[PDB]
């Protein structure tokens, strides 16, 4: 347990956006107290990341210590600014954190971090109507921003508009062809749109995801699921009716697989089996 | 220095 | 040989290679704190945005359903939706360009002749492999042999030398394509070439055939601890 | 492991000692002007060999190779870190209130 | 598959990283050895090739997804390689054999 | 299916990119290719050879020119192929 350690593990908690605010802020305050100049501009980096977990842990105390030491720091920077946008929301101050919003906005117009926390505003609020509307005109600058993309999706598939929602999650499986996360969701937001029209695109995401990462059991059974009420619906043609009981036949074989290597893995009660027991039903 | 133009003529044909 | 005075090793051959090295990292730094990003507006960052996402469409919408693409095709390019129709628009910054080009080669070689200068009338080192005979007036600037070997070089060319075989040292240091070395401007064209080749393309849904692909082979599952 | 690092200083080190080598040999040859014209065979041999265990040990310390296939280091992306959105983070939770404010 | 340019990026630069680190030492050493003419450009091409099979050991067996063929591995900045190889022989062969 | 629970309904300006309506809306070059840099290559070459004493008094421009339009078209043979 070496400052290197915890420093190499923040810096993995800070690559894939992890919100644990306890054990970052722990580690943080400990590197911060502990080894903060046995390394160099690294922590700074750090000092944003441990203020946000205080926000999120609800530990203001060094919420003020972090944002002054920056400020003292880093003097009219719009970093900073937004960060202390951030402190004043942490106590719904919502107001004046608008109006730092606007100034940063007029003294620069390209940013898009103001964009972005008076939206996380005006969500915090309630009015979701006028936060996708606000979405909506942001992106209308800044198409291709996936983050912004995501949380769109995100804002609505809470409020239902599931169309919108699916024709979002298209646009960013092609921004990102890759990610098997983004093909599972789609897959999910259009099973749960519509009936047999949406059921094939659902299936047919379910299937591409499975290619795209074998381990993704969730979409694994969302499958076979999906093939199990296209094979239901009295809609469905002999040919197709054939088809998704061959689909759904496969993907009970694999759960079973998969139920049986948790149980190598494990050594405790079958509920695997118990597991299985339901495929079998 | 006759040698700096001799080879700072190149630079110019290599810029153009 | 050549009974070459030692002193010429500790004075012509190692400072050289000293003042090589560290001009190209002086060059490299000032490069880096010269750079400095334009300001954009709005408009043309948003452009450039829209046509980044265009671009990726085009080269992967294979992911993407045949309703879903075609309607993109129905935003992009037709009259009826109005989108890329209806969406487009001694001087400093050419001075500026200019000597930033200029300075990546040029003070090399003014290098190069302050050293020709000051250290002129010198054999520093021998060049291993034996070089032509019609090299010999700019290998040997500042030595009035006629007989001596091609192979034997003055300060200049030596420092030149050292100048080329020293980038590579240069990436492997300082970074991965450093700037050390030696060696879009218009949306309305840009829109109506992307109009035109996305009218070009075509669609393949790559999922036509997914599961059929899928239900091959069974599914990886070991490493699951 | 970290022991390649330090094999390869040996290396350098060995390769050094041989540049002495040979600049003494030429001394050597400085003072005895003879029709040699060779190098001790120990001094090559010393050579070639610091040259064989530095390069072997430079192709470790050069690092390790990456995966081409986007999905290897995106296998292990759980969903509960994709959704995070640290941009659009909200502050309105039950965190705040459980937690000493 | 999916090539991702990321890591495509990580190995041509940790490739090139290797190649030059190789290839001037292999300067060094023919400057060491005191070679002169043709017989020292053979040998930086020996070295080359050696650098290759130890290459093909460090990718070793399923290389397939590493790169898209050993090509790089062989001819992968060859020329890069030659002027620093060149450059570490004339230094070398300038500070032992000359003096 | 007993757990078969629908989440659609209400869909509640429009997004970006979002469009209601279902819309039904849907040798050679490589000669030409090859020949641009076999018609190119002359005239660097021209240039390079009309420059004379220039040429001379210049022996990093010619290694440039050289490598230029050739070398560089040998070199990225398979590379000009595959374009
Ligand atoms: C006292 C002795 C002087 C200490 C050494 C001088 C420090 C020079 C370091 C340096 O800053 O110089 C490096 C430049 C890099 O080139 P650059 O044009 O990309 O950066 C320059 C950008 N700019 C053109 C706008 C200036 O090269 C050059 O000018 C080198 C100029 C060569 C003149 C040698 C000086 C002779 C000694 C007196
Ligand atoms: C006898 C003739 C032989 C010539 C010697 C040249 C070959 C010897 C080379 C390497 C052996 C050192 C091994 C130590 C491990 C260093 C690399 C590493 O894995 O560790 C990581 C850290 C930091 O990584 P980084 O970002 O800094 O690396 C650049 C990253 N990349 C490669 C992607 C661009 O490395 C660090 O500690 C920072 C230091 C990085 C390495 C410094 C060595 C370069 C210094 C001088 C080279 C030549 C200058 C003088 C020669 C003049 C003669 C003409
Ligand atoms: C690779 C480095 C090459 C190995 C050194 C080979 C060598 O040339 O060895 C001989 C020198 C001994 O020269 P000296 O001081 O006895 O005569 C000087 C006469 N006086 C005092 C009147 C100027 O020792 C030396 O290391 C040469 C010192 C300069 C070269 C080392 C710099 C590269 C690191
Ligand atoms: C001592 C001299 C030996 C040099 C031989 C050499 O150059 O290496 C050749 C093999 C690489 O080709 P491969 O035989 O593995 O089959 C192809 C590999 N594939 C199926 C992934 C395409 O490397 C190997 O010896 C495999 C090294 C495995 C060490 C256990």
């Amino acid at each position: 347990v070496t400052w290197e350690e915890m420093r190499d593990k923040m810096r993995k908690w800070r690559e894939e956006n992890s919100r644990n605010s306890e054990q970052i802020v722990e580690v943080g305050e400990e590197l911060i107290n502990e080894y903060a100049s046995k390394l160099g501009d690294d922590i700074w980096i750090i000092y944003e990341q441990v203020m946000i977990a205080a926000l999120d842990y609800g530990r203001d105390d060094l919420a003020l210590f972090c944002l002054q030491e920056l400020r003292r720091q880093f003097p009219g920077s719009h970093r900073v600014k937004r960060l202390t946008g951030m402190r004043f929301e942490a106590m719904e101050r919502y107001d004046d954190a608008i109006q730092l919003y606007d100034r940063i906005l007029q003294e620069d117009p390209t940013n898009t971090a103001a964009r972005k926390r008076k939206i996380a505003i005006r969500k915090a609020q309630g009015k979701n109507v006028e936060a996708i509307r606000e979405l909506n005109e942001y992106l209308e600058q800044f198409v291709g921003d996936q983050e912004a993309w995501h949380e769109l999706a995100e804002l609505y598939i809470n409020e239902h508009d599931y169309a919108k929602a699916a024709f979002c999650l298209e646009e960013l499986m092609m921004t990102n062809p890759h990610n098997h996360l983004y093909c599972q969701q789609y897959a999910e937001v259009k099973y749960t749109q519509g009936g047999l029209e949406n059921l094939e695109l659902s299936r047919k995401y379910f299937a591409q995801a499975l290619k795209l990462n074998n381990r993704n059991m969730r979409a694994l059974f969302g499958l076979y699921m999906s093939a199990s009420h296209i094979a239901s619906n009295p809609k469905a043609s002999a040919k197709t009716k054939k088809d998704n009981m061959k689909y759904a036949s496969w993907a009970a074989s694999q759960i079973n697989r998969a139920y049986q290597f948790a149980g190598r893995s494990k050594k405790e009660t079958k509920y695997s089996l118990k597991a299985v027991e339901d495929m079998l039903e | 220095n006759p040698m700096v133009m001799m080879m700072v003529l190149p630079l110019l044909i290599f810029v153009l | 040989e050549l009974l070459l005075d030692s002193n010429i090793r500790l004075w012509v051959v190692l400072p050289i290679v000293i003042i090589t090295f560290f001009v190209g990292m002086i060059r490299h730094y000032v490069s880096i704190l010269l750079q400095s990003d334009k300001k954009l507006t709005q408009e043309q960052v948003s452009d450039s945005q829209v046509l980044i996402r265009s671009r990726v469409l085009r080269e992967n919408g294979k992911y993407i359903p045949k309703q879903s693409f075609l309607t993109r095709k129905y935003y992009f390019n037709n009259p009826e939706d109005g989108f890329f129709k209806k969406t487009k628009r001694d001087p400093t910054m050419l001075t500026d360009m200019m000597k930033g080009n200029v300075t990546n080669v040029l003070p090399m070689i003014l290098i190069g002749g302050w050293i020709n200068m000051t250290f002129s009338g010198f054999v520093t080192t021998k060049v291993p492999f034996p070089l032509t005979l019609r090299f010999k007036p700019m290998l040997q600037q500042g030595i009035e042999l006629l007989t001596l070997d091609a192979s034997w070089v003055s300060s200049a060319s030596w420092y030149f030398l050292n100048v080329f075989g020293l980038r590579s040292i240069y990436s492997l240091i300082l970074g991965q394509d450093n700037a050390a070395d030696q060696s879009p401007a218009d949306t309305n064209k840009a829109f109506k070439t992307e109009w035109e080749a996305l009218e070009l393309t075509d669609h393949q849904w790559a999922l036509d055939d997914v599961e059929e692909e899928l239900m091959a082979k069974d599914l990886h599952f070991e490493g699951m601890f | 492991p970290s022991l390649w690092k330090g094999l390869v200083g040996i290396g350098l080190f060995a390769l050094a000692h041989a540049a002495f080598s040979a600049a003494q040999h030429r001394s050597y040859m400085r003072l005895t002007e003879k029709e040699d014209e060779s190098l001790p065979i120990d001094i090559v041999l010393q050579t070639l060999l610091a040259f064989a265990v530095t390069c072997y040990g430079i192709v470790h310390i050069a690092g390790e190779f990456k995966d081409m296939d986007a999905t290897s280091e995106l296998k292990n992306k759980t969903f509960d870190t994709l959704r995070n959105h640290p941009s659009f983070y909200v502050f309105n939770h039950r965190g705040r209130v459980l937690f000493r404010p | 598959p999916f090539i991702s340019e990321a890591a495509v990026r990580g190995n041509a630069a940790v490739l090139d990283y290797c190649r030059t680190s190789v290839s001037a030492l292999s300067g060094a050493t023919a400057g060491i050895l005191g070679l002169t003419g043709l017989y020292g450009f053979i040998f930086y091409l020996l070295a080359s090739v050696l650098l290759s099979l130890l290459l093909i050991l460090k990718a070793g067996r399923r290389w397939n997804k590493y790169f898209k063929s050993r090509r790089p591995l062989f001819t992968g900045g060859l020329i890069g390689g030659l002027f620093t190889y060149v450059l570490f022989w004339t230094f070398l062969y300038g500070m032992v054999h000359v003096y | 299916f007993k757990w078969a629970i629908e989440l659609s309904g209400p869909g509640g300006l429009y997004p970006v990119g979002y469009l209601d309506k279902q819309v039904p809306d849907t040798e050679k070059r490589c000669w030409d290719i090859a020949l641009g840099p076999l018609k190119q290559i002359p005239m660097n070459l021209f240039i390079m050879y009309m420059a004379g004493n220039t040429i001379s008094i210049f022996p990093t421009m010619m290694v440039c020119m050289m490598a230029w339009r050739p070398i560089q078209a040998l070199m990225a043979i398979s590379a000009t192929f595959k374009m």
